[PDB]
Formats: C-alpha cells, structure tokens, sequence
C-alpha cells in the first residue's frame, strides 16, 4: 500500500501536483527552485576501510580494543538485566551471547571483533591521527572491580576500566557522530545485501525494516544506541592512552544549488502593457524566507534566463548580499532577515529609485537616499523579482490600499502610488518559462547562425549551422539541439534512374545532414523527434530518451499488441559511422529516410544502410532534428535533397508541393533551436478544489465543481498550443 | 655609447614615451594583446635597466611604466612580475621605479590577491603568481634587513612591502605549497638573455611510440607536399630547383630513409624534450584499435586538416612550453653561430616572454600541431603523474609554513631588540649595540606590524564558531603567538619612552592596533602555558605601574625618574590598557580573562583608576580626560559588578566564589566582598551624588572631575550590565547576578538626561561631546514613548544655546 512509503517524520497530504495552481490573491507564495534531492533517502555509501595499512602499535591494541568491547557489552547487557538463554528471548530479556568470550559462540565473537577492527580502520580512514599520550599512563590504567548484580551469571568477571577520569572533547564527539553515521550506513548496507527495504512498519514476511533510512532520519533510539556504544569505545581508547586528533572542519562551498539543469532562479514580472511611464510608483516585496532574493523595476525587453540587474533591462536590489544590481553590483543597503518588507517605489518623471527595508530608507555607500538616479524612460518599468533556491516571496501590488503594510510610513507622504492604484481587476503575472521551447534562431544569436544555401544543378537545398563565437571568448560548449519548423505526418491508418510512377506512388520522404570535417561525429546525433521533446539536458545520450510501452492483449491469452512511444528516434554520427575512427576527409553524409505509409523509420550511413531502424504510431508527427556538441566553427548542414525512389521532404512538408520530385527549401521552413528565453502567462484564476480527509476509514477526497474554461490558440505546423 | 643609442632613447623619451602615457586608460581591455602588451612591458623595463640615460629620460620612462602598469589588467604582467621578483632584491640603486610600481599595482589588486573570488569577473591569483609574491615578499625582507640605513630606500620598501603583506592571503595563500615546482628559467632572469635548453642527451625514445613516429613522418611529408602544389612544384626523376621541377614526389612508403630520418630528427627532439620534461604518455583503446585495425605514384594530395580541432586548456599551456622551448634551442644556435661571427644582434634574440604573437606564431603552431597529431592519434600526455603527491589538500599542512607563521616567527626580531635594549641600556651608546639593526626595527617592523594587522583586522579575530570571515579563519596556537607578540608589551618599560624616542607613538598604536586584534578565548582555551604567564605578568606589571603612579600622586614621590614615569603612563599605558580593555568589553572576552589572578590585578587597577579620578591634584588635571576613556574601557571590560557588593556571592565570577577553599586568604584579599572596594561608591550614595549634580548649582570649571570620570563609569557600567541579562525571569540565574538592574538604571536614564540638560543650561560647555559618546550607547536602550517628553528638553537646550552664540557673535 502506498501510506507505507512516508517518511516517519512526515504526514500524508493530498495537494496540488503544481506548486501556484491555487486559488488564491496577492498573498500567493511566489517559488523559486526547490534543491532536488529530496526523497533519495538510503543511499549506502560507506567510508572504504579495506585499503588503508595498520601501523603496529594500532595492531597490537587492537585485541585490548576488542576484549575490552567484549566486558562493556557484557556489563550494559547485565546492568540492563540481560541472562544467558539458548534462545532469544526479547521480553523475557534473554541474550544467547552472554557468554565468557572465549566459549562464547564463534560467529557472535566474529562479529565482536569485526565491530572493532572496523571501527578502528574508519578512524583511521577519516584522517584521525593517533599519537602516544603516555604509555605509563596505559600501563597505570587499570580495570576496578564490580559488584555482584554487575556480575555476569555467565561467572565472568566484568572488568571496568578507569572511566572515572576519561573526559571526552567536542572534536572526538562529533569524529564519535561520525562513526554512528559510518556504522548505520555499513549494517543498513548489510541489510540490502540481505535483501530488506525500508517500511513505515517493521514487517519480517516482506523485510521491510523502518530503520532503513539516513542517519539524520533514524530515530534517537537506535542512535543513542550507537551514541553510548561509541562512547564506551572512545573512552576505551581514551583510557588506553593514544589519542587521536580528528582532521579540522571544512566549510561547506556546495552554495545548495540543487535545482534543475533549466534553472537557478526563477523570475516574476507584471505584464508589459502595465508599463509606466510617468509619475510615482510604489510596490511591496514580503520575504518568506531569507536568501538569494532580488527586486526591482525591469523593462519590458528583461530576458527570463539572465539574472536581475546583470544587464541593462533591469534595476535591482539584492538583500542577500545588501547590493544593488544594475549591468554590475554596488554595496547599497542592508540584508533583510526572514518575513521582511521591500517597497520598491520609482519616481520617473525626475527619473529616481528608492528602495526601504521595513519602512526604513535605504541609503548608498554615502547618504545618498536614491538607488539608481539617472535612467531614461525608454519604455517604462515593470514590478519584477527574481527568487533562487528554496526561495519564497510576495509580491503586492496595492489594488487594496490597506494590504500594504508600510506605504503609509513611506510614500503616502511623499506622494508615490501604489501600482495597482486604481484597476478594476487583477494584475496578470508572467513568469521564466520552465520548459524549454523551439523557437527560429535569431539573427542577432551570440553563438549559432544559420545560413540558406539556395539549391543549384549541382548542388541541393541546404540549411548550413555555424558557430559565431567558436574559438572566441568564453564561448558556450553544450549540446544544442536544432530542429526543423516543419513536421513530417504519418499516414492516420497504416495498410496491412528512379522510377517516375513509384515516386508519384510513393510516401517515403528522405533527408540528409552532412557533419563537416573536423567536428566530432560523436556529438552529433541525427534523427527525428515530436513536438514533446522538451528535455534541454547538457549530457544527452540516446539512452536517456523519454520511451513507453503499452502492451495491448488479454493475460489469458497473451499480449497480441505492443506499441513503443517515444519523442526521440535518433543515431549517433559516431556510431554510425564507426570505420574505426578517421577516414574524415569529407564531410559525413547521413540519410533520414521516413516511410508514413508504415510509419517506418530508417537511416543510412555513408553510402550503407544502418542497423537501427524505428517504427511509429500512425498519426504521428516528426521533426528534423539534430542534436550537436559545437568542436568546429562549421559543424552540420541540413540537406533537403533526395534519393532513388523517395521524394524530398518538401513534398511532405507542404500539401502544394506534395507531387513535386524537384527539392525545395521554401521560406516558412526554418531552423528553430531548444531555448529557455521565454515567458509563462499565470492564469488569472484557477480551478477551486476542495481537499479533505473524511476519516479513516473512508479516505481522501477531493472535489471540483465550478467549471472554468480558457480560449486555446493551436499552431498547426508547430503542433503547439497557447493560451 | 654610441651616437645611435642616444638619439634613439632622445627619440623615444620624447615622443613615443609620453604619447603613450597620454593615452594609458585605452589600456583598460586587452584580452588579445596579452602577449604583445608583455612585450611592450618587458622592453620598457629593459630600457630602465640600461645605462648611459639621463634622469628626464628616467623619469620619462618611470612615469610612462607606472601608467601603464596601473591601468593594466591583473592578469597579464605576470612575466613582468617574475622579472621584478628577481630583479629588485639584490637592487637597491635602481629599484626605485620597480618598488612604486609594485606598491601601486598591490594596492590595486588588493581584492584580486587575497579574496577567494579575487577582485571580480577576473579570477583569483595563480599559485605560481602568489609563491612569486611569497619569493619577492622574503627576498626584500632579506634585503631590507641586510641593507645600510638609506631613508629614501627604506622609505619606499615598507609601502611595498606592507601592501604586497596586505595583498598575500594570510590564511592559505598556498602554505608555502611544498614548492615541488621548479620550472628552469633562462637566465635572461639572472642578467641578459642566453637560453638553456633542457638536455635530452641521456633521454632515449622507447622502442613504442615508433608507430606515432612514422606516421607524424608521413604527416610531415604531407604537408612539404603542401608546400610542393602550393609552389607549384612537378614529380622529377632529378634535382633540379632552377627549372622548376621537384625532386622525387614520390612516396615515403618507397622513399629512402636518409631524408625520411630528416623528417623524423624534430620528431624524436620532441618527444626526447618531452620526456626530459619527464611527461609521458598513455595510449587508449580507441587508438590502440586503430593502430590494430590499420595508386601508381601519385602521392596523397590529401592531409588531415588539424586546425579544425580543439585543445584543452592545460594541453595549450603545454604547447606553450614546447614553443619557449624551440625558441631556446633557436636562440642558442644563433647566439653560438654570432659568437663565431663578429659580434652579430640579432632583433628576434629576446627571450620569448618578449616576444610577439607574430614571432611566437610558428613555434606555436608546431606544437600545437604535435600536441594535435597526438590526440588525433588517441595518446595523450600525463602532467603531474611525476611527483602526483603533493600531500597539502589543506588538510595535513596546517597555516602558512613560509608566510604567516614565518612572518609571526621573524617578529622574533621583536624578541633580539628586547634583547639589544637589554645590553645596551647599560650605558647607552652613540654606536649603539647594532645600530642597523636598532633603525631597521624601528623604521619598519613596527609600522609593517601596524598596517599587516589593520589590513586583515577580520581574519585573525575569525573564529569557526563565530564566521567573521566569509574565508578561512585564524589558527590554533597562530592566535596564540599573535598574542606572545605582547613581547612588544614586554618593551616599552616605564623608562624606554626616550630611548624610542618620536616612535613612541609608532609603537604606541602598533600596540593599540595588535590588542585590538587579540582572541582570548581561544589564547585561554588551547594556548601555551608560558603565552598565558607572559599575558597575566603583563596585566600584573601595568597594575603594578599604576599602582607606583598612586605612590606618584601620593605627593610623597614628586615633592626626573618620577616625572619620567608619570609621562610614560600618561603617553603609552593609558592609552594601551584603554584600547584592550575597551576591545575586550565589545567582544565580551573579559569574563573569559578575568578570572582569579588578572582578578586580583583588576581590582588594584580598578582603585588606582577611581583613586585618579578622585585626586584633585593639578598633576593629573590635564589628563582627567583620557583617564576618563580609561575608566570606562574597564567598567565596559571588568565582569564582575563594582558598586554592588552584596551581590557578590549571587555572581559567578567573582574571585571569593571562585576560590573560597584556601586560595582568597593564600593571596593578598581585603577579606569582605564589601572591603574589596575600600573606595567610597555605593549604589545610593551615587543616585543621591548624581541627582544633586547640577541641581546644586555645581560648575564643571569648579570641580569637573565628578562628571568627567563618574558618569563614564555610570555609562559603561550601565551598558554592560545591562547586557547582562534584560528583564528575564529573576533569580534563576540570569538576574541572581544582578537582579536590581531592572528599574534604577531606567530612571537613571531620565537621571542622566536630566544632568545633560543642566550641563548644557550652564552657560560654557564642550567636554559633553565626551560624555555624549559614553551616552551613545544609552540612548540605544531609551524607547521611543521615554524618547517624546525627555528629547523635546534637549532641543529646547540646543535652540537656547544656539540663540545665545548667535546673539553674542
Ligand atoms: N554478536 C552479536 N550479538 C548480538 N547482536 C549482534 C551481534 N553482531 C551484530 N549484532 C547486531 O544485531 C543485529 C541482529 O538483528 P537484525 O539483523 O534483525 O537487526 P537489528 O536488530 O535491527 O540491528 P541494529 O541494532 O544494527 O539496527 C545485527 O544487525 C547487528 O546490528
């Protein structure tokens, strides 16, 4: 049942799959990321002991450390009120290894010392170093008597040494933490190895054992278990005399940045047509939490991918670091603390901006009171902010005076307006898309261009890709994908010299992608994709693709059906060529062969058929697409040419064209490339649903009864949809 | 000496010179001329060093190099800097305009050196370019310390080297790195330019790599054949360049192996000088299934195009060692076949660091296209495999081995000075003992000392527990000797005032500044027990001295030596102990130091400061003012509660409830928590002193000693125990201490408001800018409702005295 996969510390809550999907007003949580390692939970990954050598003098104390574990175990088994038993008795408080060590059982006494060694070979491995104190001292130290309920019945003598002395240092307490973590780590290993799981309830018919889970997870019950073992353990150590001095702390420099490869930080902006562009304004940025936060004016050109104020499009403070940002960063202000208030106000018509923490004036390096005081209007400024991980912030525009919780402190006096002084409806948000789209290449691109290459006698229609800024400064070098603006449809039900009649019959339609000499044909990958491929991955392998199977057919009588679904077919150049490696004297031609009548997907190296092949769902619409890694100033060229009997992709791709042997590359198709620079409209109201626990018995339910409808755009050719 | 030599320097000091000094912010950004902009920098210090020039044409090229040099990025000039490293040392005549330079470009670069992040969008400094800072920071100290008393040079070697001090990362920089590193260097570094290739004599190829060998040979005869159809050449049974026929395009799978052995000798220079180097290479999978898997005349008119493919970075530092090296082997075969000839100059004989782009373009492109025909072939080359262990990670080398733990060590020449005063004292000298060392102590360790601790104020006092610093913290037992510089303490006895003489006052703040950088909590918590005897002998001995300054002011003492010792209190021990005790009441050390003893010693210190403050003699009437500061700095230190002595078994840290076995009677103890104070304040008799102060008519210019030295004490005193705990649950240990804090010195707030207000109704008034920097924390406590009606007085105060100077003057 799935209530068995919660975290102990945790509760189940039927809520929202998106995190702004809720009917809500300006009080809404505006999210940044959110550091993604959440649920991960047990991963073993213990400190590798094996390697390291034991100096002799570790060796030779080692058995002291093992008996000397054996009587502390023995004395905490009897001062808890343990006995000898054949069998395990837990409640009845019966131990079978409560025995003299030397008859006690061998694989028990194996254990007992591989605890031991273990545990001195961690301390080792963790960069403890060990040193002489006093080796008088050792030999001064002696183990005192105990009394007879300390007696074991086992008739042996537990022998304390002297703890009365031995004090512990905060150094060896946190190495001790350490070691516990350490220690849980190997046995929950173990436990895996035997073959157990993790469960909100301790179950031996399925092996699920709720301890399998993080030290920083586990209960203080077993952890103060491990606290006190550990503590008899290093003060065994301790009273033995050699100590040790545990390496010193290391900061932590992982800066949390655990969010997803398309984005760090998330940015929201008032819409466009809401710029102002004379007169007094004024606005509200609450802080939830504290961190890598920004707010400020932006212009309507802001780009959703770069940072607040590291360009020209925006007017920022960051309170985080107590900066003001715009095309740089200068000291300005102080940092806000958890729950605080930013008004941003600009006052345009003389062209200044202030910003106020807690109502409080926020002054320059000197006293200057203004942010930023020599802008020109342009075409006005936008309420804008920019939240990193973990990040939470509130944005209030003023449409309810009274909601502002410190225009009247400053700004009522001073004359600013609130932005949404006097608006009969909500301000509409708009948000750095998450999902990455294909759109042109812009001709003003920093790194790519793309270039047409007219088709001749000679020479067929081709779509060159270049790289601007290859072999210049601190040049972009990623996987880019590159896809055309026209799909490819399969034929909606499948049948179940070239030769003029078999291409007028046919509906088989080719292209080819020359990758040029000195470009790495590894990192090029060629193919088809549909209009579902949204995954902007730096490392991107034909391992990784999005795939599904649906089997259709009754159990009894087997599956008589199974269909593969993908939004990627694509080959590896490297791959596909593999001659050994060389032989790129020219460039590599690659043939994208698409049968729609069948839906049949082939590919051909240079001059020979390849060994993959795919076959699509009837319907279905496919993209050229090629997926390049940039090692060369010219890397691929689209070619729409043709073959023996198949028609060029033109006659695919348009229905006018559709009996036209002669390739084309008319002006609609284009190269799009896979972007973040786009921008996310939220709805101005969501759908109300109600969530509730009715009781035990009868479960969670969740009820949706106002409908609410929106207007949707379809591109066709694109095979997008818009609100 | 020729006419030439100085018509050209003529010609260049006076117009190509100050031209560019003219347009030197065009400098800003210049990512593509690195190479070219060393060049212009390396010559331009080649004609400083260079004789037979006038002092304008010095000064000409100072000028233009320091311009230059200052709007120069950080990053390049990296060569320039080694050649200065090496260079200024040993100079002392024409290290003047290399000095300036590297103070300027150290106080520019001050982030860049330093801060982890360096100084922004431009990285941090290299290991290579901070252990050259290191070796430039050691050789001048060496210098300076050898070097005769010159005031001008001495002058300008304690700016450098307290900014390249301030520059250098105290925490890590590199610990001194183990320095495995030692890249040989032209000695162009030790004077002019000759080029020592490194030998590959005794270096042999391996039987291996003969395979690569042959194929870079087919490669290279590839490209001659480039040049061949480039040139136009056409196949010849013969010899024959003078009718345009080449000999022999044929190939080398049948040509002979004489000229083929041509072809192979810069191959086998290369890898010989690479493995000399002592790099070598390993071979992958996807070459080694290569070299597994692999017409008539007509020799291949095709050759793989490696300009296309691309270099790592560390592969690109590579080539460019490969290609100083071909220079070096170039430029030593010219300079043997120059020697042979009659003294023959070459212009392209300059190392290549002074080489241009142009210059270096063909040794470059060989290299690269080596390092290419390697890769391409799937070997690839191994760096630091040779001595990969380095063993700092930070981890096993604690603190800086070389800088600052070095530099720390080396203020034993603090410690050697302590010791020259101690033998020359007896009888003072004119010679002195070593007069050069006595000035070069005194006119650079203390005012380096002064501006190194100023500079990294936030590192030393960074602690793990408490971040100060967003970088690595202070050490252990580096704190600790930071502290044992209180052998300056140990200096400084009443009677060497004089023998400093005007750098009293040098050593005074030096002092001020170093007890303000001080951690005891960690000196106490892990330090050496001699560190801890030297610090409480110091606090001892200045209880001591104000104790012989009471002996003083008794009258019995004044009725030379005396007078001597008044002004060394006055001018050094004042001052110092107002500093630490102010330093140590903000960072709340003092109850960590005050505990028994430094107790003891705090209480005669406490009854000297109040005995002070009371003497109404005319002595200690100019000094009423800074004694005044002192008081305060104490009462803002000291943790234990003065005025209130029936709480003294309620605090913790008193001495008697510390040590009330046998160790109160074994030392010297006035025997009653109320007898430890045999001074008269107690807590109503100073409400009721305070509340009649200026409300009897009292004048400050009749007896100002009351408001000068109590309310500082009523200020701090206030402040910190009011720090201690602010209205929590009584008598549970947070107001068993205190407990009567609660409300009086609320009142006493209007109390002091209200004296205020009295003070500035009398007519003549300016010590309160005193009182109302001790009032400053105060007001921090008052809250706005108790701000209205007691602030409106003070205004009204301040209208009433503006409209009475206005209408006198
Ligand atoms: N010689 C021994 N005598 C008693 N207990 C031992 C001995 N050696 C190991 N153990 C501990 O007893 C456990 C046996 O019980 P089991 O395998 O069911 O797990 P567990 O009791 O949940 O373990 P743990 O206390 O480690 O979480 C071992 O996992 C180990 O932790």
């Amino acid at each position: 049942p799935c209530y068995e996969a919660v975290l102990p510390k945790e509760k189940l809550k039927v809520e929202h799959s998106r995190e702004y999907k809720q009917e809500r007003t300006y009080t809404r949580d505006l999210l940044g990321p959110t550091v993604s390692l959440t649920q991960a939970a047990f991963t073993p990954i213990p400190v590798d002991t094996s390697q390291i050598v034991l100096p002799p003098h570790l060796e030779r104390i080692r058995e002291k450390l093992a008996e000397n574990i054996h009587e502390l175990w023995v004395m905490n088994k009897i001062e808890l009120g343990w006995q000898y038993g054949p069998v395990r008795d837990d409640n009845k408080r019966q131990h079978p290894c409560l025995v003299e060590f030397s008859k006690l059982p061998e694989q028990e006494r194996n254990y007992n010392l591989q605890m031991s060694l273990e545990t001195l070979k961690t301390l080792l491995a963790l960069g403890c170093h060990v040193g002489i104190s006093d080796e008088h001292a050792e030999d001064k130290v002696k183990k005192m008597k105990l009394p007879k309920n300390y007696q074991l019945t086992s008739g042996y003598k537990p022998a304390p040494m002297d703890l009365s002395f031995i004090k512990l240092t905060p150094s060896q307490e946190a190495m001790v933490d350490k070691l516990a973590e350490n220690a849980h780590n190997v046995w929950a290993r173990d436990r895996i190895r035997q073959g157990w799981t993790y469960g909100i309830q301790q179950d031996v018919k399925n092996r699920r054992n709720p301890r399998l889970v993080p030290y920083t997870l586990l209960d203080d019950r077993t952890k103060k278990s491990n606290k006190d073992s550990l503590r008899e353990a290093v003060r065994t150590l301790l009273g033995y005399g050699y100590n040790l001095e545990a390496p010193d702390q290391d900061h932590a420099a992982r800066a949390e940045v655990c969010s997803g490869t398309g984005e760090r930080f998330r940015i929201f902006r008032a819409e466009k047509t809401y710029a102002v562009k004379a007169g007094r304004w004024y606005f509200e940025f609450e802080t939830v939490t504290a961190g890598d936060m920004r707010v400020g004016w932006s212009r309507p050109g802001c780009q959703p991918d770069q940072e607040l104020g590291s360009d020209e499009r925006a007017f920022a403070f960051d309170g985080f670091k107590a900066q003001r940002w715009h095309q740089g960063n200068e000291h300005y202000g102080r940092s806000w603390q958890a729950g605080d208030v930013v008004g941003c106000m600009v006052d345009m018509n003389e062209h200044t901006m202030m910003f106020t923490l807690n109502g409080e004036i926020l002054l320059d390096d000197s006293g200057s009171e203004l942010a930023f005081k020599d802008f020109d209007v342009g075409d006005g400024f936008i309420p804008v902010c920019s939240l990193g991980v973990a990040q939470v912030g509130r944005m209030n525009f003023g449409k309810d005076v009274s909601t502002l919780k410190y225009f009247t402190i400053c700004g009522l006096q001073e004359g600013y307006e609130p932005f949404a002084v006097n608006t009969n409806r909500d301000i509409t948000m708009w948000l750095s898309k998450r999902l990455p789209q294909f759109l042109q290449v812009p001709s003003n691109h920093e790194h790519i261009e793309v270039t047409r290459i007219d088709g001749t006698i000679d020479s067929s229609p081709c779509l060159k890709v270049t790289q601007k800024s290859f072999g210049s400064q601190n040049s972009n070098t990623d996987i880019m994908f590159y896809r055309l603006s026209m799909p490819i449809e399969c034929a909606e039900v499948f049948s179940k010299r070239d030769d003029y009649d078999f291409l007028m019959q046919t509906s088989t339609y080719y292209y080819s992608v020359r990758i040029f000499p000195g470009q790495e044909p590894a990192n090029v990958w060629v193919g088809w994709i549909t209009s579902d491929f949204h995954q902007y991955d730096t490392g991107f392998d034909l391992d990784r693709v999005r795939t599904v199977t649906v089997t259709l057919g009754d159990e009894k009588g087997k599956v008589h059906e199974s269909i593969k679904r993908s939004n990627c077919y694509m080959v590896c150049a490297g791959e596909s060529m593999s001659p050994g490696q060389g032989r790129n004297n020219n460039g590599l031609e690659i043939g994208c062969v698409v049968d729609a009548a069948s839906g049949l997907l082939t590919f051909i190296a240079n001059g020979k058929e390849l060994s993959t092949y795919y076959q699509v769902e009837p319907s279905t619409k496919l993209f050229p697409a090629v997926f390049a890694q940039a090692t060369s100033p010219n890397v691929f060229q689209f070619e729409l040419g043709r073959i023996k009997n198949v028609m060029p992709l033109s006659a695919g791709l348009f229905k006018s064209e559709h009996k036209n042997p002669v390739p084309q590359c008319p002006p609609r198709l284009h190269v799009q490339f896979l972007s973040h620079v786009l921008w996310s409209r939220m709805p101005n109201q969501f759908l109300k649903v109600d969530v509730s626990r009715i009781s035990e018995r009868q479960g969670w339910l969740v009820q949706c009864l106002d409908p609410l409808q929106f207007m949707s755009l379809h591109i066709p050719e694109e095979n997008r949809s818009v609100d | 000496a020729t006419d030439m030599a100085l018509a050209l320097n003529r010609y260049l000091c006076t117009a190509v010179l100050p031209l560019l000094t003219r347009c030197a912010p065009l400098f800003a950004g210049t990512e593509h001329h690195a190479s070219l902009i060393d060049s212009l920098l390396h010559t331009v210090y080649r004609l400083s060093k260079g004789c037979s020039l006038t002092k304008a044409q010095r000064d000409s090229i100072e000028v233009c190099l320091l311009s230059i040099c200052g709007q120069l990025r950080p990053s390049m000039m990296q060569h320039l800097l080694r050649r200065l490293v090496f260079d200024v040392p040993l100079l002392n005549e024409h290290a003047k305009m290399p000095l300036k330079l590297l103070t300027n470009h150290y106080e520019r670069c001050w982030k860049y050196y330093c801060l982890p992040g360096g100084w922004g969008n431009f990285g941090a400094a290299s290991e290579e370019e901070l252990h050259l800072s290191r070796k430039l920071f050691w050789g001048i100290f060496d210098a300076l310390s050898q070097k005769k008393y010159e005031q001008e040079l001495f002058k300008l070697a304690l700016p450098c080297l307290s900014a390249v001090a301030g520059a250098l990362p105290p925490d890590y920089m590199e610990s001194n790195y183990v320095s495995m590193m030692e890249k040989q260097s032209s000695m162009d570094s030790e004077g002019n330019f000759n080029p020592q290739p490194v030998d590959t004599s005794n270096i042999t190829i391996p039987e291996k790599l003969e395979y690569f060998i042959n194929k870079y040979a087919e490669h290279s005869h590839d490209k001659w054949s480039m040049d061949k159809l480039a040139n136009g050449w056409i196949y010849g049974e013969i010899y024959s360049d003078s009718s345009k026929v080449q000999p022999l395009m044929k190939p080398y799978k049948l040509l002979s192996e004489k000229e083929k052995e041509i072809y192979r000798w810069p191959i086998k220079e290369s890898l010989k000088t690479m493995l000399a180097w002592g790099w070598r290479i390993e071979r992958t999978r996807e070459g080694d299934s290569m070299a597994l898997y692999n017409a008539a005349h007509g020799y291949s008119p095709r050759a793989i195009d490696m300009s296309n493919v691309t270099l790592s970075r560390d592969l690109h530092a590579m080539a460019e060692m490969m290609a100083e090296n071909y220079h070096n082997i170039w430029a030593k075969k010219k300079k043997m076949e120059l020697e042979s000839k009659g003294g023959g100059n070459h212009p392209l004989l300059v190392p290549y660091d002074t080489l241009t782009a142009k210059e270096k373009a063909k040794d470059r492109e060989k290299a690269q296209d080596i390092l290419k025909f390697l890769q391409i072939n799937g070997y690839a080359v191994s760096r630091g495999f040779k001595d990969l262990e380095l063993d700092t990670p930070s981890i096993e080398k604690r603190f800086a081995y070389s800088f600052l733990q070095q530099l720390i060590r080396y203020v034993d020449e603090a410690h050697q000075y302590i010791l020259e005063f101690d033998g020359g004292s007896r009888g003072k000298g004119e010679h002195f003992p070593y007069e050069q060392e006595i000035k070069f102590f005194a006119k650079v360790v203390l005012p380096l000392i002064d501006q190194y601790f100023k500079n990294h104020r936030l590192y030393f006092l960074s602690a793990a527990s408490r971040p100060l610093c967003s970088g690595g913290h202070a050490s252990n037992k580096e704190k600790e000797m930071v502290t044992s510089l209180f052998c300056k303490l140990g200096v400084l006895v009443r009677h060497r005032i004089s023998l400093f003489g005007n750098d009293a006052t040098s050593i005074v703040n030096c002092l001020h500044i170093l007890g303000q950088t001080l951690d005891a909590r960690t000196v106490m918590k892990t330090g050496l027990e001699s560190v801890k005897s030297a610090l409480r002998a110091f606090l001892d001995n200045a209880a001591e001295d104000l104790e012989k300054t009471m002996e003083n002011l008794k009258q019995g003492q004044f009725t030379k030596g005396v007078t001597q010792i008044i002004n060394y209190t006055t001018v050094a021990l004042l001052p110092m102990l107002s500093s630490l005790f102010e330093h140590i009441g903000q960072h709340q050390f003092g109850e960590d130091l005050i505990l028994e003893d430094v107790q003891v010693s705090c209480y005669r210190i406490l009854t000297s400061l109040y005995a002070l403050g009371t003497s109404k003699s005319i002595y200690v009437e100019r000094q009423r003012s800074a004694l005044g500061e002192c008081l305060a700095a104490f009462a803002g230190a000291f943790p234990v509660a003065f005025l209130e002595t029936h709480l003294d078994k309620h605090n913790i840290y008193s001495i008697y409830n510390t040590k009330s076995s046998r160790e109160r009677a074994a030392l010297s103890l006035p025997t009653n928590v109320e007898d430890v104070c045999p001074n008269i304040p107690s807590l109503e008799k100073l409400m009721e002193e305070i509340v009649e102060l200026a409300e009897s008519g009292i004048r400050y210019t009749q007896m100002p000693h009351v408001m000068e030295v109590i309310l500082p004490m009523l200020c701090s005193y206030m402040s910190r125990w009011w720090e201690h705990g602010p209205e929590n649950n009584p008598e549970r240990a947070e107001m068993c201490c205190t407990a009567l804090n609660s409300e009086h010195m609320n009142t006493l707030l209007g109390n002091i408001l209200k004296i205020i207000y009295n003070n500035l109704g009398i007519d003549e008034g300016a010590w309160m800018k005193r009182l109302a920097v001790f009032s400053q924390p105060i007001i921090n406590k008052v809250k706005p409702q108790l701000l209205k009606t007691h602030f409106l007085p003070l205004m009204e105060k301040l209208k009433k005295k503006a409209a009475t100077v206005v209408s006198e003057e």
